[PDB]
């Protein structure tokens, strides 16, 4: 579980 | 299908991207609110084009900082296609980044889980955005056999781009550098360091005469002009030069052989001068000196090195192969 990056 | 996205740019794109430079940019993610949203953009998209940028062959990190960048209001351009077999593959097999990196600086790693590097080594960057935290590269280092061996985190261009200029302050090479596997057109040209360097070029010109050739030193200076044309005869060029003419060389993509003879001690020179050179008045502490030095300073630069045994000539047999045994390798060249 990745800590995901929005744009 | 293929689909075109025009929308204004709020806070964000609201976007989540997957993929990168080897497989292409895909949509991981949209946000249920949002203007992209909206005009279709959808899960599993690879986006083709953004704005008038190409998105094709772009690292996750350059695209991410890049629809980052875009203006906060300002309007947008999406060229999209659906792949959502295409993109299974890429989540399944988890991969997005793919090249390859010869670094041109010393670092230390700086967690455990990071890889410490010389000058000169190549690296397979796989992830640039590595756990979606931007200034991690996912990288796993290349051995001399050009295979793989082990993984770990390397700093990103832009950071290793800083930490290489305050170790720094002629070689304009910069942080890092993107190579690729090449085959040699070309007889290289050769250059030895070591104690017994000035016997090995002369024994190889005197033995071997329709292989090797050297360059001579023009009223001390040995042009690029003189080596050309020792290559156009398909000969190896033997160089008498700098380390730092070596870098130079390497720059301008030459990639010269370059071999290391690494003297057993002090005495060993002398008796090894004695031997093969007596008619010599040149100082064996100091030729022991300057490749300690040398090799102390300017290993990144080797190609080969052989150990030499003072009351050994298995040197001069051992030198011809590992020539040879060079020029039939690939060499990592820039793009």
């Amino acid at each position: 579980g990745k800590t995901s990056v929005w744009i | 299908s293929m689909k075109l996205v025009k929308f204004r740019k709020g806070d964000s794109v609201g976007l989540r991207l997957a993929g990168g430079n080897d497989v292409g940019i895909f949509v991981a993610g949209v946000l249920e609110d949002s203007p992209a949203a909206k005009e279709g953009l959808e899960e599993g998209d690879q986006i083709l084009r953004v704005n008038n940028v190409d998105f094709t062959n772009i690292i996750r990190e350059e695209a991410v900082l890049f629809l980052l960048d875009l203006p906060k209001g300002e309007e947008v351009t999406i060229l999209a296609q659906k792949k959502k077999d295409v993109y299974r593959r890429i989540v399944e097999s988890d991969v997005g980044d793919s090249f390859y990196i010869r670094t041109h600086f010393e670092y230390e790693k700086e967690s455990p889980y990071g890889l410490s590097f010389n000058k000169g080594e190549v690296f397979r960057v796989v992830d640039t955005l590595y756990n979606g935290k931007l200034g991690s590269w996912l990288a796993i280092r290349i051995g001399k056999n050009h295979k793989e061996v082990e993984r770990g985190i390397i700093p990103n261009k832009n950071r290793a781009e800083q930490l290489a200029s305050v170790q720094y302050t002629q070689t304009k090479f910069p942080a890092y550098e993107r190579v690729v596997l090449r085959e040699a057109g070309f007889l290289r040209p050769v250059t030895i360091f070591g104690p017994i360097a000035d016997v090995a070029r002369e024994k190889l010109a005197r033995e071997e005469p329709d292989i090797y050739q050297i360059a001579k030193s023009e009223p001390g200076i040995i042009r690029l002009h003189t080596i050309k044309q020792i290559i156009d005869q398909d000969k190896h060029a033997l160089l008498d030069v700098t380390p730092n003419a070596v870098d130079r060389l390497n720059y301008a993509q030459w990639y010269p052989i370059v071999v290391f003879l690494n003297p057993d001690s002090k005495q060993g020179v002398k008796t090894m001068r004695m031997r093969l050179c007596p008619e010599s008045r040149k100082s064996a502490r100091k030729l022991y000196e300057r490749s300690h030095k040398l090799r102390k300073n300017n290993h990144h630069l080797f190609t080969t090195t052989i150990n030499l045994n003072s009351m050994n000539d298995g040197w001069y047999g051992a030198l011809k192969e590992a020539i040879q045994q060079q020029q039939n390798q690939l060499v990592w060249v820039s793009e």
